[PDB]
This record gives C-alpha cells, structure tokens and sequence, in this order.
C-alpha cells in the first residue's frame, strides 16, 4: 500500500506514454570529458573527478568567478595560497589502486572480520604459551604500545589537508592515508586489549604506553617530530609529503619493519606481526598514491617541475634532521633487550635497508643528494 | 570576449611573460592586489578576470623566489626580504590593539593584499589567518543586530541607490 | 585447545581508551580562526573504530549495489521513470553531490577544531561518510546517464552546471557556507541547520517523490545515505555541548545560528519546493504543508527545543522566513523557466491537471502564474520556430531580474507575489543588489566575504548562444542544447535557434 | 522487449485482480517445525535441516518407505549399515558457527583477497631480506612443502563421508571440514610459488617435497597413517572422527603449531606463520563442529551414549598407535636443524602442550584413559 | 620498491601443480563398485583453487541477496505474483532443492571415483556448488513463505512433500538416480542427461515463465544458479573422456547412458510440461515445442554429437520418448488434480482462455481433457459442500490409477492419450505394475533395485483425512488443508470436508 510508479498499472501507464522512442542523447557515459589516466575511463575517475567546484583560477578548475562566501577577512574557500606547490592542473593525480570509498571500506571490512576470526583461533589454540613473557609484558605493552601515539599524531597531521586539499582525487587519497594511520593506532590498542583477556594480570590501560611516549627517552625526538609535523606545518602538501616521503619512510619503516617485525618473531610473538602485516600492507598502498601525487604529478609537472622539486628538496632537508634525531633516540631501545637478541652488524644492516629503500623510492625522484653512510653513521651515534 | 579565454587575459599573460627578476615580479603582484582585489580595490574594471590574472602572476613570482632564495630564506623570508615572523608578530600586535571592527577589518585586509603567498611563506601566512580572523570576528559579531540598518549603511559609507 | 576463543575485542573495548590517545603539548591547538573554545573532555555518542566503521558501511553497500546491478537493471528501472523526474534528478543528485563533497572538508576543519579525541573521532566518521555520499550521488547520475532516457546533463553536470544562476545559490549554501568562516558557523550551516533541518528530511522526501514518479534507483541510494545521517546530527549536537560552557557562546552562538538558518533557508525554501512541485508529474503533498512541518514544527520546535538548556534559542529570523515562504517557489520557477537555455536539464510548462492542483492548494496561483504560462505558451515558447524565450517577456513588460549579492538567488521584485524588497547600494564604484535585510546586513558588516560575480556581470554584452557554446551546454552532435523548454522527444531546440534571437545579456544594475 | 508481470500495466492488472485480501496463512516462518538448538530458530537451520529425504528408518527422518532406486545387489542410497555409530536422531547436529554456504564462501573470499594484498605488501616491502636462507630453501621448500601431501590426503579422506553422511547438517559440516584441508594444501604450494617469484632460482616444482613425502623418512609413518585413514576406512564416521579427534589433533597440531609456527619466526620467517594462522583458524573452527557431533550428539546420545563412547574409544586406540608412530618419525627432523635452534626441554614441553590439549578437548570427552607421560615418552624415543 | 608487488594468488599458478598432489600406493583406489576405470592424468577445464572458488561465488551472492533484501522487498515482489505461480513455485523450488542436495552426495562419489587430482578437483567444485544451490532453492521457499500470499507448503515442503505421489518420482530422478548405482551410471543421470538435457535449460525457462507471472524473486536466484552449471557440464564431459580409453566403455557406456536418459525423461517429459502449462496463467511457449528443442535438437543432436568421438551414441530410446511426449503432461495433470488432497500446493482448473490456448496448440485437447474438467466443475469439485473429489469419478467410471514400480509415475491406462501400456506381474507373492518396456526390463533384470512401496500400498485401507492429518498437511489453524482445488481466497476445504467424503484407499492391483 502506497502506490509506486514502476509497478502500479494506472501510474505506470501514464509514465510509459510520456517516454521518448530512444534516449535523447546516445552518449551514455558520465565523466566522458575527463582525460583518462589509463586509456579507458574507470569508475573511480568517473565518480570522483571534478566533484570539487573549483573555478579556472585554481589550476585545472572548470567553473568561473569567485566563491559566494569567503572567510571573514576575505580568505577564499580553497585557494592557491594554502600551499607552496604550483601545478598545471590539480586534478591530474590518480590513485594507482583506484579507490573510491566502496572498494576501500570493502577491503578494510575483510580485514576486520578476518582479524576477529584470527584472534579467536589464536586464543583457542593457546599460542600465547610459546611467547616470551618479557617481550609480552614489556616490549609489546610499553614499547609497541607507545608507538600508538606516533601513528595517532601522523593521522592527526592530516586534518588540515582534509579541509585544504585542492581537488577531489587528492582529498580522497589524503583521507584514506589518514584513516589507515588511525586504524593502525587502534590495532596496537586492540592487541593490548586481546592480551589483557588471555593473560592474567596484563593491564590494557594506556597509562604505561602513554607515559613512555610523553616522558621516555626512546620516543623523545619522535614525539617532537610528530608534534611539529602535526601542528607546526600549515601547508597541506608539506604535511603529507613530509609525513609520508620523509618521516614515516625512514623512522616509521625502521620501527615497524626493522625493529618489531624483525625481532618479535625471535621471542615467539606471531601476534604483533599479524597487526604489523596490516600496517605494512597500508604503508605500501599509500606509497603508490604519495609517489603519483608528489613525483609523477607535481615533481614532473610540465611547467613547474623544477620549482616543485626545489621546494620538495627544501622540505626533505628541513625534516631529515628531526627524522634522524628520532631514529637516533630510538637506538637506545636495543640496550633494553635481553643479551644475544641482536648485534651491531644486524642493526647496521637493517638501517641501510631503510635508508636505501628511501633513497630509491623517494629521495632520488626529486634529485635529493642523500648520502647513505653519513645518515646511518649519524643514527648509529645513539646505539650505545 | 570569452569567460576563461579573452583579450584581457592574453594582454596580461604577455606582460607577466617579460618580468625577468623577482623584485619586479613581486612589485607587480603587490600593486595588482591593491588595484583589483578586495572591496577596497582601486577599480572594478578587471572584476571578471582578476582572480585568474592574479594566479598567473603568483606562478611567476613563486618560480623566481625559489630560484633567488636559499632554502632557509624560502622558508622564512618574504619575497621582499623581510623576516616573515617579524611581520606576522607585528601585524598580530597591531590587530590586537585595534579599537573597533572598522580598524580590525582594514588591518586584516591590507595584510592579505600585501603578504599573500608567494610574498609570505604559507606556513606564516595561514598562522596570520588564524590569529587575525579570530580577533576580527570577535569584534564584528558582538551585538551584531543592534545597529539599525539605516545607521550601518552610513557607517559602511554606502551610496543608497534605492 | 588451552582456553576459550575470544576475539572479544570489539570496537567498544578499544574505544574505551580512545580519549587518552591525545596528549598535551603547547602548540596542540586548531589551525583555524574561531571565537569559541571546544571543551577537551567532550564525549561522542557512537563508539566506533575505523575497521568497524568500514564493516558497518560495506554491508549497506552490498545491498545497495546488487539491487542496482541485478534486479533494477533487469526490471530496466533506469528507463521507466517519468520524463520530468529524470530531469529533476540531474539537479537533485549533482547539487546534493557538491554538498556531500564540501561536507568532507567541513568536517576535516571540525576534526581540526575539536581537541577531545572522541569529538575528533565523530567528525572523522562524518569525513568518511561524506566521501561515501559523494560517490553515491555520483553513482546515481552515473546509472541514469548509462541507463536512462536522457543522459545529457546527467553525464556532465560537473561542468554544464556552471552555465546557470541556480548553481551559484547551491554553492553558497552547500559549498561555501559549509567551509568558509568560523568552524562553528560552518558547523551550524552543515550540521545544526543544513542536515538537521533540510538534508535529513529531504532525503526521505526525495525517495517518496522518486517512487511516485517511477524512479526506484534514487530510493535504493538515498535510503542507504540516510542510515548515516543520525551520526551526523549527533555531531551537531556535540558541537554545541562542546562550546556551551565557554562565555563566548553567550555572546556569539545565537548570532551565528541566526545567520546560518537564514543562509540555508533562503535557497532551500524556494528551490526544494520548485523541484518537488514543478519537477514531478505525481505529487505527494504541497510544499507549504511540508516547509511548515520541517522548518517550523520539527526543527524550530522540537530539534532546537532540545538545545535550549545550552542557551540555544529559535532564530530571530524564523517569522520573516515564514512570511516570505508561501509564494517563494512559485516566483522562482517563473524565472528558472524564463532562463531555460542556461540550464543542463529540460523543463516543462504546468499541464492542465497540475494547474488545477496548484490552484486548489495555492488560491491565486492561476490569475498570476497560470495566466503568464498560458501567454508564454500562446507565443510558442516551446517551439523553436517561434523566436521567443520567456526572458523577452520580462524585458518587454519591464520586470528586471536581479541576483542578490549574498545568497545568489535571482528575484524579480516587481512581479513577485512574495517579497518585493530591493536595495541597491553603490560602494567603491560597484553596485550591489539585495533582497532582504538579513542578507543586506551580512554584506554591510562583511563586504569582503561577498564579492561573487553574478551571471549578468560575467555574461554582460554576450550573446546567449556564445555563452552556451563556450561552456559546453550541448548534446553530442554539437547542435542540440542540453536544456529544453519542454520534455518531449521531438522539436528540440539547437544552438542556431537560440542564435537567431540575438539575446544579449545586460546588467540590470546599469539602469541606475 | 519482454513484458514483465511486475511492471507491465496490463499483466500486472490481471495479477493484482487475482490476489487475496490477506495471506492465506499467518504462519510465515519457513522452518517452523524444526526444533531450534538456540531458542529462536536461525536461517542456517531453516535452510538446512531436513533437506535430506530420509525416511523414518534412518533415525530422525521424516519420510516413509524405501528408496526408489537402490544399488545393484540392493544397497540403500543411504542406510544405517554405512557406519557403526547409532543415534536417536541424525539431524540433531548443529555447526556452532552456523555456516551455510553464503557466510562460508564470504569468509574465505575475504581471506583470499587480504592474502593477495598481504603478498603484494610483503614483496614490495622487501621483507624476505631478513629471512634465513637455509630455513627458506630447505625447511620451507622441502619439509613444509612435504606437509602439503598430508593435508591433501586428509582432504581426500572426506570423499566417502561426502557421499554417505546421514543428514544435511552432517554433510555440510563434513564438506566444509574437507574443503578447508585442500585449501591449506593449496596455500602451502601458493607460498612456494610466491617464493619462486621473489627469490631467484627457488623452484616451485613439487618434485623435491613430493620425493620427501613419498621416500623420505621424517614423514614415513605420517604418510602410512594418512594412506590408511583415507583408503582403508570405509565407515564415514570412523574417518571423520579419526582424522579430526586423533590424528590431526595430535600430529597435525604438533607439526603445524609446535614445529613450523614455533620455529619459522626464529629464522626470520613471518611468511609461513601468515598461512599457518589460516590453518589454525580453520582447525579451531572445525573442532567445534567435530565436538558437537561426536561428543554432544553421538557421545552424549540419550539412548546410545555408552555404545557410541565404546566405539569411539575403540577407534582412538586403533588410531592412536599409528599417530604416535607419525610423531616419532617426525622427531627425526630436529636433527636436521641448525644447532641450538631448540633443545630437548622445549621439544618435550611442546609435545606435552599437544597431548594435554588433546586430552582436554577430545580424549576426556569419551572417557578414554590416556597416559600423558607414556605418549610423550613413546614419541621422544625417536628424537635424536 | 624493494622489489615490486607480486602475488601468486591467481589460482592458475597454483593449479598448474595440482595433479602432482596425488601419489601412488597400493590401495589408492575407489571405494565404490564400478565397471570402469577413470584415467589418472585426466585434466579438468577450470583452473580453480579453493580460495578463488569462494571469491567467485561470494561476488554472485552479494548481488543476489542485496537485490532480494533491499529492492525487491521494497517493491513487494513476494506478494505481487499470480496465485497459480506462487503455488507452482512451492513444487519447483523444493523439488529442485532435493536434486541440488543429492547432487552433493553424487559428486562426493565421483570425487572418490576419480583418480586424477584435477578430475577430483572438478567434482569438488560441484560438491560445493550443489551446497550453494541447495541453500538457494531453500531461500526461494524461505522468502515466499516469509513475504508471499500463501506460505503454507513453502514453509514445510520438506515434510508435506511426503504425502503425495509426484514426490516419489522426483526422488527417483533427482535423489536415488543420482547416487545409487555404478558411479558412472550416476554421472550420466546427473551430469550427462540431468544437468545438460534438463536442469540447465529449465532454470533459464523457469525464469521466463516466472517473469511473465509477476515473479522477480526466482529470476534473481535461478539466474545466479545458472552461472555455475557450465562447470558441471564440463564435469560430465570429463567423466566420458576419462573412461573412453577403457575396454569396458565399449561394452557398457551406451547402456548406462540409455537407461539414464530413459530414467530422467520419464519423469520430466510429463511433469515439466504440466508445471509450465497448468501452473502459470500467462503462457510463454507450448511444451511440445520446447521439449523438441531441448531433448531432440540441442541435447540429442548437438550435445551428444560432441561425444560421438568417445564412442557415445544417441540413446536407443529417443524415439519412444518422443512418441509419448505430446500428450503425457496433459495426461498427468488429470491425475494430479484428481489427487489434489494429497499435495502441498493449490491447484486450479483451466479457465476459458487457457482452454482456448490448449485447444489451439493441442487439437483435440477439449474433447478429451476439456470435457472432463467441465464435468468436474459441474459436479462441484471446487466447492467444499459438494462432497466431490475427482478421484471418485475415476472409481465410479472404473479408471484405475497405477504407480509404475520403477519411475514412480502415476498413469491411468484406460484414459490416457499417451503411450500407455500396463504390464502387471506377480513375483514371489507380490504384484508389480509397469508402464513401458524400458522400466520393465530394468526391474526384470534388476528387481532388488526397485522395491519402493507406492502410495496405494502404504495407504491401503486408510481413509484420506487421517493420512493428511498424520502427515501434517494442515495450515496453522489445524483445520484447513494446505492444498486446495482452486486458487481463490474463499471457500477453502478443511479436514472435516474431506472426512465427509469417506474416501478409503484401495490398492488397484488387488483386482487382478
Ligand atoms: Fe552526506
Ligand atoms: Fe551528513
Ligand atoms: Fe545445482
Ligand atoms: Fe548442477
């Protein structure tokens, strides 16, 4: 009851008689005017490009005229003045992976429900019995637990770019890069909450990890770099570039891949690797977007390549020192492990993996002349 | 004519091409924002094209600033060689001392006409936005509906055509 | 094996610790100018973490697509829709899209404003919801372009949009009003007014007109958009809770709310009513009844009544909004139809049955609007060989059309059965046109916020078809316009048909 | 165009003219008569219980009379004669996780696509650089590889159950139990195929693990027991019970959890644990089903508990002896491991974990007297 | 990157090594009796791996459900179906459901039979597919019980099917036929003949007839079942390929094929014509036309012709099956309607348009079938106070109804226009009835395969309503029968109306 025009005979008879004999236009695309990155227009691009109503005076905009309501003082709703970078067209960027909210929440949902199944399997199998108690109650609880705040600060460094980004495709990538960082922060806390349930006496409260983050020496310099990247940078691109192509590319990768992922297996910890496997899959998914935006689109722009490479070199040089200082303080944590876990030869080797991965994937793209040996020697100054 | 492509835009592209030095490019950009920008502009003759022409002038000045300045100066000085933090702190002390909303709007406009990127580093400029906007709004939104329209028209100094 | 299976680390167990994730450091403050201070212990109502958010939405998606892709495609639901409603959905979907999209950035700004972790977290879920919603409104235009009776305009509204005067007004309420000018004023335009008063009633009402008119696609999408909206209303409520103990609220909150209410209702009172009553064949109920229930009773009465204990009162401009409401949408359709070549959609004259329906619900409609549409019809306004656009009638009968400077809504004060206010001021060599005193006050106090060039200023001295050609207002073929003054499939208008009229835009203000 | 009765004004008018004023029956619950395990019925039960057309002469059946076409000689399509166990009702079993076909393929599809994302992450991140070479090209290629054939064998052991199961709920549980076993075997091969892409000259061919399974000594008695459980048991409940509550519960849990899961981390391998977390999630899921059928329905049967427990005890003794032989021969693998990887104290403790879990979960449930110290001593006899 | 992203995932890279997974040992042999040896090294067509199979089906499912749960429920699709088709779908979905379920057990047998790991893998995908299909056919009855105009019978068919005669023959072709015998005989029943000649065509045809009668639930489900069926016909082809090089095939294959073909067509020729023509209101095509295209041309000609190089021939009984095709469905519905109290579905007499359709397509239908339906109507068969059930007319006009002993199809040789030959034999104190030379040879050659008690043997000496009451053929008021001689919502028969008849079953064979 309530009659509907598709199925009600009287109403549908009226609609059907008013219809044309064929579509009044044969071009049934949508986004047919968008220049496709890959030969055939994709659904990602059709549903996303030119959703942002920019006028032609913000590079690449299709509309005209001023904004109808500006900030008190005259600041525009989106303007060229919110970033140092310049381009021929802000809509050039494409997410390799082509994510538009439905594929993105689809994948993450698969990861949530598989985490749930994994956890129920692990606790029922009793695998905590093989895990080293000093690693569990100290390195997971306090030191991994403290890294949470580093991911949360890096998430938060995205708020302004979410407001200030200059096109649909950059804003949707930016938002997914930040949501994955709050996800990691939440997964480190989920791990501590699982452990409190299966291990008598484990306290899931964040008091101990928080104190470590705010008052410990190991994550000092990391927290100060995060505080800086989050709240002292007002250029939205400087934030996303310096978080993703400098700070997290060296420090975050060292901690996740080269400390906890390398050493937790040695202590019978297959739990933390399950969550760091999510963190490294996300790091690598984001990297592809970061490289397309900053290197293929800005770094290689037909008019502004030399300009934009100069500003990105500038920002790499600005944030490489806080990053090296973050890395340097973190070397103090090796002194806390049980003897025989690691030696200087393994650590030096892991440092060079991080530094050379960064030079290949990031620094070389903009001709930043980085010297691996001096960067690792600088970090090695904090090891003992 | 043409929305997006016309003789006015062509003429300015042609003169923006030819600014060969930073100090000349930045002089032109500053003078352009006094002449064609905000309700206090010197004429509305370029109203249909000034936002676009301004962007093009910005591109040129940004490019020349980056070639002329070293890395610390690109981060910390204005295109006219002033210390950005000093200009920002002086303007905020000025704004904070503003007697009323009338004084306040002229300080905040004026700052934007003079210092908008690429003249000031955007990190300094949007911190200017943040502080400056708070005080202008606190002054304007206090007892917002209390002056009758007949009086507010006169305070703004409008010519009533109706 | 040894021990029970728990995962039992559900989202609440993690969320319990979320507030402690933020830490204090001297520069931990918003980057945006604001007059208000949001309290740092503000709690949020939905205890979500990222992963569970994503699961909760992905389940809605499967239902949503899946209906679109199997059963609705096989029932050929894209085609069996009334002519008129197919054209209405070009506007309703693409204009809702810009609101969805700008709301992403608005809640980005609000995540930056809140200092409480959980308050940031509720705005974050809105960030992601508005991305979801941009792709959903985009999907609807996508499905209609791909499968309907007329793809033009559904397929390119992100640029054909730009030709007409109604787009400008939409940008003022759902783009610019959402992100420019104090995060709390933006929150009041988006959340406390935009969503709570207009979008969330609007979304179910669109599904009711959609289904009466044979459309089953829009119900599938907008009813899943709607399942997210309560979380967004809770965000508006928490914005007020978070600033309610700061002395700044007693000075400023009701002024920003009054301004936000007038912003939003100025465009939506005439526009939504016109879209519903003139964009449909089958009518659900008259707009006067609906506007009164939604704005006066539900929002003004009950929603805002909940916030009285936070010192929120009903906007002082509420009675003016109600007196100007009644004829507002009727007065605007005369104008949208007079300017039909500027759109990206096809418009139809009222037929005899709906002229009778208008008459029955709006006593006086026929002697004013019906009589004028009949004259326009007699002159051949829908026939391209006539050489007449209804805009010519306004010029010959001396009824100027003006564009406000603040709201961007076109008004014709000499013809309007509704408000007849017209203020023209000259300031620094430029004239400005206003249609009410709320908006005149906003320009007078804040001139530099309201500098938007209007259609007559931009197109001054230009011949109509040159504007249309330049801005791609054409169907593939490069001849027929997307816009039409009728909804039939034959005798469609062509660029040369508009060109023969040598209609050249004139700035109405140049008569002063 | 085709006119459809739901939308065509003429056809729909005729259809609507014929409908009744209200439903001819208010009972709209499709399995209303089933008898719910959990108070409110459940879609898994409504869609599953009583799909098998059993007559009353197979306990619990609702139909009557003989089968319409039997085997040459007279064997029934399904009959009581195909198993030794007896019950008051074969439709009594309920899978605790309530899995009918849609949620089962949904969970596995999730796991599949996150497997794809995780491997793309892992190789892009370059995490094999920290893996021990010896572990990789010998233990992973050959001994983990060889275990694939044990899982394939167990999968095949399900063929006869899939044809002979005496109810719908037992058939669907059995089938899902078997399909998870071939999935794990295919994941062992997927991992070797992945390493062949990532590690130059690693050979994905099965010849080396197959030669280890068919001719090596570490797996000899494992292969002999799998060969016998698959092709020598003709009773479908004897295969399901003996594969899941005796052999895989002991040897499979030792190899998967206490050998490869426990030692692959020690060699810098987080890759094999990724696939074993699947294997252990699936083992714990199937366990709940196997305990529900064997202990909750059969072992605790109201008329037949004593009888069924006698028979299940007989089979635990029948198959405990070849399972001990499987373990005993597998003990030879530790000699092949680098010195100091493990020691006798750790191997003993891991064997006691597997035995005590089996007593807790399976043996105690039918009152089988197992002597934990005797089983571990018999197994340890093969250690050096 | 540090290398780049690969995966293997792609099932083909892992499938390449499946086949080497099986090893030799003495006793690696099938546990089932069989006359044939399936070759190892038999390859399979689809390179599936378990995880990829799951993903492939999950995608289909989310679209299927999703349509069912959102759009079709909003459109009230469960209700807006012609009452006759609502009834036909109780039989069609629950009876297909048993075939789906016994095909699980059947390819468990074939997975055991096969020695090649790829061929085992082929039949494994189908084990899993037939579980999907079982829950899909159950979900069609689930949804129409939940949301349709008459849930009785849709809600309990798994126990109310046991009351009536048509269920027995369904069990012979789609239950026992699939699992009892040599694994290759079962394979010819299931895959070679069952799926390729009848299930694959039927699932698509049911969808057309559904769409015409208002049903959009069954197209959603059955079109998703059909996307699986091609891997199943690849499996049947592969059974033949695997045994073609064995000497036993040239001795035995064409006899198992002929007996399997006869088995399936015997039930399906009259039952599927009966449900299509008598169970719809809107008719798509006459069954005489359909049967010939499906059986004779597409299967008998093309599908079997593709196998002639493996020594397969067209069944020697194809000619006999075509001479009983034309009338058999008409013949059967007379008996099914006459026995309407023992079904679990409501049945309707042909109306005057349908009789006109039948007489145009089957010259001479009216004088035979038409006149009997008119006499039953006049005697009052639709009305409870008549005291008439059409079985009574068979008794008072001495027209015995016999059940075949092999296929279980009811037939009435004294009335039938079809090829009806009664054969009756007594063996070891029991009488058996046959309808044709092929079923007679099967029983004579194999008596211990065919011992099924028929409806009259089991119900002898029992009054009809006590059978119905005991086997629960009642609506939830415990009084009105599920099953009615009309499809209208008024004057439904109750158990007491049946008790009045005093109808007591007799075994027809006791008269010999
Ligand atoms: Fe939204
Ligand atoms: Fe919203
Ligand atoms: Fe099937
Ligand atoms: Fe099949």
């Amino acid at each position: 009851e309530r009659r509907r025009g598709l199925t009600d005979p009287e109403m549908a008879a009226v609609i059907l008689k008013a219809l044309p004999e064929a579509p009044l236009d044969g071009n049934n695309k949508m986004g047919y005017f968008v220049t496709p990155r890959w030969k055939r227009l994709t659904e990602y691009e059709a549903l996303t490009v030119y959703a942002q109503p920019n006028a032609d005076w913000i590079a690449g905009g299709l509309d005209w005229g001023d904004w109808t309501q500006k900030f008190h003082g005259g600041r525009p709703s989106w303007g060229n003045e919110t970033t140092e970078l310049r381009t021929v067209d802000w809509f050039k960027h494409r997410d390799p992976l082509r994510r538009w909210h439905a594929p993105y929440v689809k994948d993450k949902a698969e990861e949530w429900r598989y985490t749930d199944r994994f956890l129920q399997g692990y606790s029922a199998d009793g695998q905590i019995r093989a895990m080293n108690p000093t690693w569990r109650t100290s390195s997971c609880n306090r030191y991994w637990g403290a890294f949470l705040f580093n991911e949360y600060g890096l998430f938060n460094a995205h708020s302004q770019g979410a407001r200030e980004a200059l096109s649909d495709v950059t804003r949707v990538s930016l938002a997914f890069w930040g949501f994955d960082k709050i996800d990691i922060a939440q997964m480190i806390q989920l791990e501590r909450g699982f452990l409190a349930k299966i291990v008598p006496g484990f306290d899931e409260s964040t008091a101990v990890p928080k104190a470590e983050w705010t008052n410990g020496e190991v994550y000092k310099s990391a927290r100060l770099a995060v505080e800086g990247l989050w709240q002292e940078v007002f250029d939205w691109n400087e934030s996303a570039f310096s978080v993703h192509a400098v700070y997290d590319a060296l420090f975050g990768q060292f901690v996740r891949r080269e400390f906890f992922q390398r050493l937790a297996p040695r202590f019978g910890d297959n739990l933390t690797p399950f969550f760091i496997n999510q963190a490294q899959t996300y790091f690598q998914i984001a990297k592809q977007g970061v490289q397309d935006l900053y290197y293929n689109c800005l770094g290689d722009d037909p008019e502004f390549s030399d300009y934009n490479r100069t500003v990105m070199r500038n920002w790499t040089g600005k944030w490489l020192e806080p990053t090296i200082a973050a890395l340097r303080d973190f070397m103090g944590l090796f002194a806390k492990l049980p003897a025989g876990t690691t030696d200087k030869e393994e650590i030096t080797a892991s440092l060079y993996r991080v530094v050379d991965d960064w030079i290949e994937d990031y620094a070389s793209a903009i001709d930043f002349k980085a010297d691996r040996d001096q960067i690792v020697k600088a970090v090695l100054a904090g090891l003992k | 004519l043409g929305i997006h492509s016309n003789d006015t835009r062509d003429a300015w592209v042609n003169k923006i091409a030819h600014v060969n030095t930073l100090e000349k490019a930045a002089e032109m950009l500053k003078q352009f924002r006094m002449d064609h920008t905000t309700p206090f502009r010197n004429s509305y003759e370029l109203d249909n094209d000034y936002l676009w022409i301004e962007a093009k002038l910005e591109e040129k000045v940004a490019v020349l600033k980056a070639r002329a300045f070293n890395e610390v100066d690109f981060r910390h000085k204005t295109a006219f060689g002033e210390d950005a933090k000093s200009v920002l702190d002086g303007t905020v002390a000025k704004m904070n001392a503003a007697k009323d909303k009338w004084e306040a709007e002229k300080i905040h406009i004026g700052f934007r006409q003079a210092y908008k990127p690429p003249i000031m580093p955007v990190n300094y400029f949007l911190d200017g936005e943040r502080q400056l906007g708070t005080r202008l709004m606190e002054l304007r939104n206090l007892n917002y509906y209390d002056t009758p329209l007949e009086e507010l028209r006169k305070q703004r100094g409008v010519r009533v055509v109706h | 094996a040894a021990n029970r299976a728990p995962t039992s680390v559900n989202a609440q167990e993690v969320h319990r610790w979320l507030q402690s994730f933020n830490w204090d450091f001297k520069n931990n403050r918003t980057k945006y100018a604001t007059k208000y201070k949001m309290a740092n212990e503000t709690k949020e109502q939905f205890k979500l973490i990222a992963k569970e958010y994503a699961r909760m939405e992905a389940v809605k998606d499967e239902r949503q697509f899946g209906s679109l892709q199997v059963a609705l495609t096989r029932l050929n639901a894209g085609v069996r829709v009334h002519p008129k409603w197919n054209e209405t959905m070009k506007v309703v979907s693409n204009f809702l899209e810009v609101g969805e999209y700008n709301a992403i950035a608005a809640t980005g700004m609000l995540w930056d404003s809140a200092q409480a972790a959980e308050q940031k977290n509720g705005y974050l879920a809105q960030v992601l919801d508005e991305i979801r919603h941009t792709h959903q409104c985009a999907y609807v235009n996508y499905y209609f372009a791909k499968n309907g009776q007329d793809p033009a305009g559904h397929n390119d509204a992100r640029r054909t949009r730009t030709i007409g005067p109604l787009w400008k007004g939409m940008k003022r309420v759902f783009s610019d009003g959402f992100i420019s000018g104090d995060a709390v004023e933006c929150s009041l335009n988006l959340q406390l007014v935009g969503e709570a008063c207009f979008t969330n009633p609007l979304i179910v009402a669109v599904t009711e007109w959609a289904a009466a008119n044979g459309d089953e696609i829009t119900p599938t999408v907008f009813l899943s958009i709607e399942t997210d909206e309560l979380r967004h209303m809770a965000n508006g409520y928490q914005t007020v809770v978070s600033i309610a103990n700061d002395p700044a609220s007693a000075k400023y909150l009701n002024t920003d709310l009054n301004n936000a209410f007038w912003t939003q209702q100025k465009y939506f009172t005439p526009v939504l009513g016109m879209l519903f009553e003139y964009g449909s064949k089958f009518k659900v109920e008259p707009w006067v009844k609906t506007w009164d229930r939604w704005v006066y009773e539900d929002w003004g009465g009950i929603w805002i009544g909940r916030l009285g204990k936070y010192g929120v009162e009903s906007p002082r401009s509420l009675k003016d909004a109600k007196q100007d409401a009644y004829w507002a949408h009727h007065d605007l359709y005369l104008l949208a139809y007079a300017l039909w070549p500027t759109g990206f959609f096809r418009l139809a004259l009222p037929d005899q049955e709906e002229m009778e329906w208008f008459e029955a619900n709006y006593p006086g409609w026929y002697d004013h609007y019906g009589k004028i549409y009949e004259e326009w019809r007699a002159r051949g306004c829908e026939d391209p060989s006539s050489g007449f656009i209804p805009l010519m009638w306004f010029i010959e009968n001396n009824h100027p059309i003006y564009i406000d400077r603040v709201s961007q809504v076109p008004f014709c004060p000499s013809l309007a059965k509704g408000a007849s206010t017209l203020r023209v001021h000259e300031y620094n060599g430029e004239m400005h046109t206003f249609s009410d005193q709320w908006g005149e006050r906003m320009w007078l106090a804040e001139p530099e916020r309201y500098e938007c060039q209007n259609i007559f200023e931009q197109y001054e001295g230009r011949e109509l078809s040159e504007v249309i050609a330049e801005l791609h207002g054409l169907r593939s073929d490069g001849k027929t316009l997307i816009a039409q003054p009728h909804v039939r499939g034959d005798k469609l208008w062509t660029l040369d048909d508009i060109k023969r009229l040598n209609c050249v835009f004139k700035n109405p203000v140049k008569a002063f």
